[PDB]
RNA sequence: AGAACCUUACCUGGUCUUGACAUCCACGGAAGUUUUCAGAGAUGAGAAUGUGCCUUCGGGAACCGUGAGACAGGUGCUGCAUGGCUGUCGUCAGCUCGUGUUGUGAAAUGUUGGGUUAAGUCCCGCAACGAGCGCAACCCUUAUCCUUUGUUGCCAGCGGUCCGGCCGGGAACUCAAAGGAGACUGCCAGUGAUAAACUGGAGGAAGGUGGGGAUGACGUCAAGUCAUCAUGCCCUUACGACCAGGGCUACACACGUGCUACAAUGGCGCAUACAAAGAGAAGCGACCUCGCGAGAGCAAGCGGACCUCAUAAAGUGCGUCGUAGUCCGGAUUGGAGUCUGCAACUCGACUCCAUGAAGUCGGAAUCGCUAGUAAUCGUGGAUCAGAAUGCCACGGUGAAUACGU
């Protein structure tokens, strides 16, 4: 993981777009490519798709999700099984 | 005291201008140290001589350059100052050092 | 490919270096690149004046280059007048100052690249490979070689299955690492494809 | 390797001489633990914005001839074929093959 | 009036010098046992003095370096021999009898290209 | 080899007790060029069995090969469609060599703790004419008593 | 000889089209320097400075801007069109030619035969006589000696000592290079065809090519490589160019090559000894301080026989464990962290604490090695921000066996 000197991990244009759903209080998905973002308290409660290099999967963020980042929840491959 | 630290891929060549220089010190002034021969560094490299593939196809080359270092224990008037003009033969790079 | 270079395994003995001087591992590469520069520009120069060697020699941030060629004047042209536009050229290449030596070269015939040089020419201009190659040999073995192999290869005669060809006189060892072996080479670029020529003089046994 | 390629690497070398000073400087800040927290966010976020050109890392080493990435050497910032070919020919000074 | 002789085995180099006295070893300033916990390194640098029964006799000092501990010892053997020889000068034959006089020319031999070591060839398959 | 034999090359005799058969023991006990371990193990048999047995400790460690070294061995012709095992008298040094590489096998066999101990024990057995390597030894033996018919 | 980005050639989207890379004119602007918002970025819109080399002033060379085309570009196809380079039989002792002669001729002879050799090596014979490429020698290295030169290298004998070659010094020794000597079956005996040789021994540091390397004949495999490079159909608002993210790291499985193990010739703990060979300026980084540690802070010495990397490990001595899936073994997973780097999710290395799989020497079968070799132990280097159990180098310890074909 990255050091805690140097904070938590967001990509600014990601964070600037949730502080405006914020102020809106809008609950309209937000699709985005920042999968290396982290997650903070503020994004609870939105959606957020993901894209999983194909399409953007929709994120419904919860209290539990805050640590983790945003591609952990946006699988890209997709594996159904050999038979 | 002046050092002078010569350094050449060729060791010939080297030779020469060690004498040279010593030549150079030993009219002017006096009590030349003398040529020391120091260490030569044998810079080898292999490399891969096929275009695609054949890893076990290889060559290895080597560059040997040689320190000569001469020193000088009296700088006189005369003597350093000829060096100034006195250049040396092509690929022998000279360093000189007073103190 | 299973020879070793005739040149490159005799560098220490008989044979001499081409680019002569010394730095640190800063500046090495810079200089050589400098010399890739300049010898190309030179290539691309002289061309038409038959041009064997190119010896370049930097001491004291001055760049030093000796041009072994048959046929001097065309270099020189009018008596100082080519010779200094090439000079500033090759400073621009380098970036200091230039000095430009030329070395008159005696009997093209044997020096081995010029042969090649013009064998390709030969090729170029739609001769007989063969004879061309006859030519060669035995201007060389006139001239007093102990020994000269040439070789050409690939799509000789425009044929499509492509094959090579060689024609040896007089003695050429190449394991004899005393052995004056001038080898070069040159290519053709015919319309039917390259052609390779290799040539291989044997100038004689050094002792020493 | 393609002329494309050489192009961007050289763009990318120039984008490393041009912003040296000011990457530098904000990586100092970074680092400097004697510094306000706010200060060294507004640095890491300044890193972010410069191109990522400018990066020294981001450059691969060709050889100066042919732009071939692989098998390169340092002194003489050929890639090894060309390299042999300079031994072979006379032009890199002092290299002969060598045994031991 | 001391005199002297050069050892050399694999990368080692020692230098012995003779003199008259007890017999009394010192090998950069240290014991015989002190320098060489190994019995087979002692045994070899006496050699050649239990050969000429000069063990009594005359006291040696030594400086070794280089290698290991067996390739020092035998350095020092050889040293030691030499030194014998310039000494006596008459006792040739027994030295070349032993074999001590012979320097051990046996050096590593360099690793090559496409091997893992001088001479093992990597594991090979037809498939 | 095809074309040339080669003399054997020099061994120096141990340093407790300056002898060449021992030497070559421990040679052939050691393991990773790692001697003075090997060496070391030897002698604390050695002095163990000197112990148990009495006699000196060399007498004792000869008297124990002396009851493993072989007489006759056997070896493959295969002249015929089957294989046939045709008995050789073995030669001086070779006997030697097998009787200690036996011993040897044996201690590592052995289920004792300590390599040392169990070098010991097999030299007692050897001595006593019990073991494993006497078995073996036996083995060969009988072979070479079954195939007696050539020779 | 090193895929996080880059590399990259692939995918997904977002974009450009004389173009990222060149030359050419036309004509708009000195280049360039600084800064602003949107955008994932590519890009798409703003604010300050400059006018330098020369003009019977229709303007110029560097460096941006626009349009036309000529062209650029292609890691696109063909290695069965090619050059160059490479493997391979094989460092195998062979492969050839000229002239002569034999044969209607394809061809033969030479080059076969007696011996001998590592050798088509050498002698002897002989319709062969000669020559060339090769097997040999010339080169590097290693093993002994001598001369020269002695610092940053050395300390035998001298004085002083902080008992450190550290400081007066010394030039001996090691060592460092430079130049010489030395090994040639040269000397002795026997065998041999009045021989080439062989077998032994003397000396010698080295003995019969002393050890190792480099060196690869004519050719073979339409062997490999058009993705290093070059080179003789196809794409050219896209098979070219720019960007962000992803992939090349996927995972029912099969094979190759390695590392680590299964333990006591060992593990663990404490003490302690002996190397070589290298690298180093956008670099190696002492000492000191802090951190359990990876490291962090401060910061000399050093382009380096000087300083740094940098403690060699196996070893040796003392203790413990006592044959257990163990104080063997370390995979795996959880936590917490350090550094590089815009950036360690995919996907880095390393550290600490926890966790402690399989594995008790491996079926058929199969590989390597003849000596300082194998086996085993550590050390360094290249590529390289970071990222080796791979590769290339270095020394340590150091065997077994070769009857024979």
């Amino acid at each position: 993981p990255r050091s805690l000197k140097k904070g938590p991990f967001i990509d600014l244009h990601l964070l600037k777009k949730v502080e405006k759903a914020v102020e809106s209080g809008d609950k309209k998905p937000l699709r985005t490519w920042s999968r290396r973002s982290t997650i903070f308290p503020n994004m609870i409660g939105l959606t957020i798709a993901v894209h999983n290099g194909r399409q953007h999967v929709p994120v419904f963020v919860t209290d539990e999700m805050v640590g983790h980042k945003l591609g952990e929840f946006a699988p890209t491959r997709t594996y159904r099984g050999h038979a | 005291r002046i050092r002078i630290r010569l350094k050449a891929f060729d060791h010939r060549l080297i030779d020469q201008a060690t004498a040279e220089i010593v030549e150079t010190a030993k009219r002017t002034g006096a009590q030349v140290r003398g040529p020391i021969p120091l260490p030569t560094r044998k810079e080898r490299f292999t490399v891969l001589i096929s275009p695609h593939v054949n890893k076990d196809a290889r060559d290895q080359y080597e560059i040997r350059t040689h320190l000569r270092l001469v020193d000088i224990v009296e700088p006189t008037e005369k003597t350093v100052d000829a060096l100034m003009r006195l250049d040396l033969a092509a690929g022998v790079d000279v360093q000189i050092s007073l103190g | 490919g299973q020879k070793v270079h005739p040149n490159g395994i005799r560098l220490g003995i008989v044979k001499p270096w081409n680019s002569t001087w010394f730095a640190n591992t800063k500046e090495f590469a810079d200089n050589l690149d400098s010399d890739f520069k300049v010898r190309q520009y030179l290539t691309k120069e002289l061309a038409k004046a038959s041009v064997s060697r190119i010896v370049i020699e930097r001491p004291a941030k001055s760049i030093r280059v000796t041009i072994h060629t048959a046929r001097p004047g065309i270099v020189i042209g009018k008596k100082g007048e080519d010779v200094e536009k090439l000079r500033k050229v090759v400073a621009d290449i380098a970036g200091v100052p230039a000095q430009i030596n030329i070395a008159e070269v005696r009997k093209p015939e044997l020096d081995a690249k010029l042969v090649a040089d013009s064998i390709t020419s030969q090729l170029e201009r739609r001769v007989m490979f063969r004879r061309a190659m006859k030519r060669a040999v035995q201007n060389a073995m006139r001239l007093g070689a102990k020994g000269i192999k040439v070789e050409v290869s690939g799509r000789l005669g425009g044929a499509e299955i492509a094959r090579t060809e060689w024609y040896r006189e007089g003695r050429v060892p190449l394991h004899t690492l005393r052995a004056d072996i001038d080898y070069n080479t040159s290519e053709a670029h015919t319309t039917y494809g390259v052609i390779g020529v290799k040539v291989w003089i044997f100038k004689g046994e050094i002792l020493g | 390797a393609k002329q494309s390629m050489k192009a961007r690497e050289v763009k990318r070398v120039a984008l490393a001489d041009k912003y040296f000073a000011k990457r530098a400087e904000l990586k100092a800040i970074i680092s400097d633990v004697n510094a306000s927290d706010e200060d060294r966010w507004n640095a890491v976020l300044k890193l972010q914005t410069l191109p990522r050109d400018s990066s020294p890392s981001r450059q691969r080493n060709r050889c100066r001839q042919t732009g071939r990435p692989h098998g390169f050497l340092r002194k003489f910032g050929l890639s090894r074929i060309k390299v042999r070919e300079a031994a072979m020919r006379g032009e890199i000074p002092g290299l002969k093959k060598a045994s031991w | 009036n001391q005199y002297y002789g050069t050892g050399r085995r694999k990368s080692s180099a020692a230098r012995v010098f003779i003199k008259p006295g007890n017999g009394k070893i010192v090998i950069n300033q240290r014991s015989l046992e002190q320098y060489f916990g190994r019995e087979t390194a002692r045994m070899v640098v006496r050699q050649p003095l239990e050969l000429v029964d000069m063990v009594e006799k005359l006291d040696l000092y030594i400086t070794v370096k280089g290698g290991g501990i067996s390739g020092q010892a035998g350095a020092i053997r050889h040293g030691i021999t030499r030194a014998l020889m310039e000494y006596d000068e008459s006792l040739r034959s027994e030295l070349r009898k032993a074999g001590f006089v012979t320097r051990d020319a046996r050096q590593v031999e360099r690793k090559k290209v496409g091997l893992r070591k001088a001479r093992r060839r990597p594991q090979f398959s037809k498939r | 080899p095809r074309r040339r034999v080669i003399g054997q090359r020099k061994i120096l005799p141990d340093p407790k007790f300056g002898s060449e058969l021992l030497a070559k023991f421990v040679n052939i006990l050691m393991v990773d060029g790692k001697k003075s371990t090997a060496e070391s193990i030897v002698y604390s048999a050695l002095e163990t069995l000197a112990q148990r047995s009495g006699k000196s400790e060399l007498e004792a460690f000869e008297v124990a090969l002396e009851n493993v070294r072989p007489t006759v061995e056997v070896k493959s012709r295969r002249v015929g469609g089957s294989t046939y095992q045709v008995p050789v008298e073995v030669r001086p040094v070779r006997r030697n060599a097998l009787a200690m590489r036996w011993i040897v096998e044996a201690a590592r066999k052995r289920g004792d703790k300590s390599m040392a101990l169990r070098l010991a024990n097999e030299l007692s057995d050897a001595a006593e004419n019990k073991g494993t390597a006497v078995k073996k030894r036996e083995d060969v033996h009988r072979m070479a008593e079954a195939n007696k018919a050539f020779a």
